């Protein structure tokens, strides 16, 4: 139909999806979801549709998770992250269900990433890849294992956590989790390793 | 592997339970018509109400759902497939089904109605089809519907769907290489009369559907057609079309490459291995073009040609799974582009070397040994190119054997070893015809014009009788000059608006020879129009068969063979 | 190519022009599972001549390509370069990056099963011969030599 129709139908459901992602979709119905995709896959205007869905996504979580995990980092930050990790797939579950209705024949005639794909490739773009959380996560989680090492003992299941939520930010396999995780754990080993080796030989014997 | 009893008797207490109402707790409300039903049953066939009631929303926990823009009916034959499997299609309400299955994200209805869609693809809605499949992503239908689309609509050109199409449709239609079309003119003015449906909705795409014409029509008539239609004071598209076609030089399509062919059926296996293959010969390339083997090695089948140079065949027998053998009514369609043989409608009985002759758009098989056997076991049957089915016609009042048919004047003329019994269409009947003066049998003929050329019969012989539909009578005309103390295989067909003559003759201790006569009709007589060499063509057998048609050089293959 | 590249010590091999040798060289027909024999053949080739063909040796040298340049043949033109010989050097110095360095066929001598008189798919051929990779795990065929003759003998 015209113009106007369709980006009316876009404003109200890009209204839904913000009003979804503040954690109120119990409030919102899925027959006005599932109505929406209706009337947005009607026109085949895919791509605008997942052009805008991008866009939105992305600015929800710069404003959002982009703004808290910098203002917490000091501050449960580990545990922060996790949340927002879990909201945002708690979020997706709902928004790739309708927009995997959509997926089946965008990604069937365009071939292109899911909505699922998408979101977690934005997600590792815009939050775990950032220019100032990439490094501050690192730094955390070395002292944190280090400590661990010294003897004393910590939370471990926010570990088990983090490294789950890395292997699924993966997307892919074990590519970005290795070398966002396992390097520089590996490269800590390399140096606490030797000087736990050097003291050894010399404060001990072969026995 | 999982109980089959257990599971039917699951199947048939669910059922029941959703006749009688018992456990249902979700009710779907479509235009206030009441579908009280479970949620199991529709999460494990749809893939959207498994997204609707695990979502954790308002409607997720409402048990009274408004489902809006589907169909009541679509809806109910949905849900009762859902609860018990059963899908009644008919041919209308498919529309909607595939409609409310893409809404509903079900792939089993959906993959059982893009069966049932490249099944009833044809000619009066291909262009419609073809819109459906672009509207809805489905790239299966979408390539059938390229394919038929093409061949159909460059073919008739006269859809009334065909003006209300997408511009990126029409762009791929007509830039497509597979387009069949005599004339590059024909696809030229169906691309204007679309564009002159509107005058300024089109004037945007007038400059990207004249890119993928050749420009040996961009220069010459139907530009000052289209300055006439222009909008008023409009330079952007004049002076831009006066110098614009400079590029996209001029490249023969493929539907201008069809040519007079001979399509040999059931040849000489050139490999051993092989039983029998079928083969081609070139009137004009002078070669020998491979075809596709029959369907499952069909052999003892029949030929067609429609004046829309349209390949069918029917009947037929397959070894079955040493002499062993099953007779089977299969019905295959030949592609003249993809090279292979697509399956149509089967018959109701399996016949043995079937005549196949085209009327008035029927394909019409006129005995063939059917396992009937009956009374009337001359009972011949018709078959619909429109709706896609077989429908009985006036059996034949005297059972023959090995008898050959032909058209003339829309009319059914089968000829037997001395009877003849004409068909009339518009009245379903059969009406004595004049009677022939020797016994003759195993020979063909062809319709040439008004008139009927019963060649060879009995090896057979030069024996030529010509029969006169306008004057009702058999009448000699000559004898063909062959070699003497020889066996020749003599084969009629219409070729170059002429009755020509396939004869190949063996003489004693050697081997055949290949070479084909023009009959004069004033003359009375048959002269050399070409001799086939021996280097091109081998052995083709004596069971073979020969039809009048068009094929496409370019999509077929020489077939590699020592001469 | 079959035999001189287990023999390459052949009398009449010594005597040849260049042209033959850089055919025989440069050809990837070499039987050879090793690529330090074909270089000590064109050394010994370039050893009892020499100073007479050293423009030639310096030919073979490219022809036998780095694989087999970066071995020992450097120390060995040392011991045998004639004196006052300068600009060699810089033209032999120069066949260690160029010249497309790739791996030859006779190195893909992979002990395999030959079969004879298999169950042959096409009715015309009767029986079939086929081979079997142990460590590729794949089946190789082979052309029948008569075409037509059966109940044959192998040996290896």
């Amino acid at each position: 139909m015209d113009e106007k129709y369709v980006n009316s139908i876009w404003d109200l459901l890009k209204n839904a999806i913000q009003e979804i992602q503040r954690k109120n979709n119990s409030g919102l119905s899925f027959e006005e979801l599932y109505r929406n995709a209706y009337t947005m896959v009607l026109h085949k205007h895919g791509e605008k549709l997942y052009t805008g869905l991008r866009e939105v996504v992305t600015e929800h979580l710069i404003n959002k998770v982009r703004e808290d995990v910098l203002n917490s980092l000091n501050n449960n930050f580990l545990q922060t992250l996790n949340q927002a990790w879990n909201d945002h797939q708690t979020a997706m579950v709902m928004i790739r269900d309708i927009l995997m209705y959509m997926d089946r024949v965008y990604v069937q005639q365009n071939n292109v990433e899911n909505v699922y794909n998408l979101g977690l490739i934005i997600f590792r773009d815009q939050v775990v890849r950032y220019g100032c959380i990439r490094d501050h996560l690192r730094q955390t989680l070395l002292d944190m294992i280090a400590r661990e090492r010294k003897g004393e003992v910590v939370d471990r299941g926010a570990i088990r956590n983090a490294c789950q939520m890395l292997m699924i930010l993966g997307l892919e396999g074990r590519s970005v989790y290795e070398e966002d995780f396992e390097a520089p754990f590996l490269e800590m080993s390399a140096e606490f390793f030797q000087m736990e080796s050097q003291k050894f030989l010399a404060e001990n014997s072969a026995s | 592997q999982i109980n089959t009893e257990y599971a039917v008797s699951l199947l048939e207490q669910l059922k029941l339970f959703y006749e009688q109402q018992l456990f249902t707790d979700i009710v779907l409300i479509v235009e206030g018509t009441e579908f009280p039903c479970h949620k199991m049953v529709l999460a494990t066939c749809s893939s959207y109400f498994r997204a609707m009631f695990m979502s954790g929303l308002s409607e997720s926990k409402q048990t009274h759902v408004h489902l809006r823009n589907v169909d009541a009916a679509t809806l109910q034959i949905i849900i009762t497939y859902a609860y018990t499997g059963n899908l009644a299609m008919n041919d209308s309400t498919v529309e909607q089904l595939y409609e409310t299955a893409c809404f509903l994200q079900v792939e089993d209805v959906l993959q059982r109605c893009r069966e049932y869609l490249i099944k009833k693809i044809n000619a009066e809605n291909c262009v419609r089809l073809l819109s459906f499949a672009d509207l809805f992503s489905c790239e299966e239908l979408k390539q059938s519907a390229k394919r038929m689309v093409e061949h159909k609509f460059t073919a008739v050109y006269h859809q009334d769907a065909f003006m209300q199409l997408s511009h990126d449709l029409l762009i791929d239609i007509l830039s497509s290489d597979n387009l069949n079309v005599e004339k590059e003119e024909t696809v030229r003015e169906a691309a204007m009369l679309w564009l002159e449906y509107n005058t300024e909705s089109r004037s945007q795409y007038l400059s990207s559907v004249l890119s993928q014409i050749r420009i040996d029509a961009l220069s010459e008539v139907t530009q000052r057609a289209w300055f006439q239609g222009l909008p008023p004071n409009d330079k952007s598209v004049v002076v831009q079309g006066l110098y614009k076609s400079m590029p996209k030089f001029f490249k023969p399509r493929l539907g201008m490459t069809k040519e007079e062919m001979m399509i040999f059926i059931e040849a000489s296996s050139e490999n051993p291995c092989s039983l029998y293959s079928s083969v081609c010969y070139s009137p004009q390339a002078e070669k020998v073009y491979k075809l596709c083997s029959p369907p499952a090695d069909l052999h003892k089948v029949g030929t067609v040609v429609t004046p829309d140079n349209d390949i069918y065949i029917a009947g037929g027998q397959v070894p079955l799974k040493q002499t062993a053998f099953r007779t089977v009514n299969c019905f295959y369609w030949f592609d003249a582009q993809q090279n292979t043989w697509f399956p149509k409608t089967p018959m109701l009985f399996v016949r043995i070397k079937p005549s196949l002759v085209c009327c008035e758009g029927y394909i019409y098989a006129i005995g063939g040994d059917s396992v009937g056997g009956e009374l009337n076991r001359r009972t011949v049957e018709r078959y619909d190119t429109e709706k896609d089915e077989w429908t009985m016609v006036s059996p034949l009042p005297c059972a023959w054997q090995w008898s050959a048919a032909v058209v003339v004047h829309d009319c059914i003329y089968v000829m037997t070893l001395n009877l003849m019994y004409c068909y009339f269409p518009r009245s379903d009947s059969w009406v004595e015809m004049a009677m022939r003066q020797t016994s003759r049998s195993f020979a063909s003929a062809a319709a040439f014009g008004d008139k009927i050329f019963y060649i060879g019969g009995l090896g057979s012989s030069v024996t030529v009788e010509i029969y006169d539909v306008n004057k009702n009578e058999w009448k000699m005309a000559a004898n063909i000059p062959a070699k003497r103390y020889s066996d020749p295989c003599v084969r009629a067909v219409v070729i170059s608006n002429s009755l020509c003559v396939f004869m190949r003759e063996t003489h004693l201790n050697e081997r055949a020879k290949y070479v084909t006569y023009q009959y004069d009709l004033e003359l009375d007589r048959w002269s050399l129009r070409q001799h086939i060499s021996e280097r091109v063509l081998w052995d083709l057998g004596r069971d073979f068969r020969c039809t009048v048609g068009k094929l496409y050089p370019s999509c077929l293959e020489e077939s590699p063979w020592k001469p």
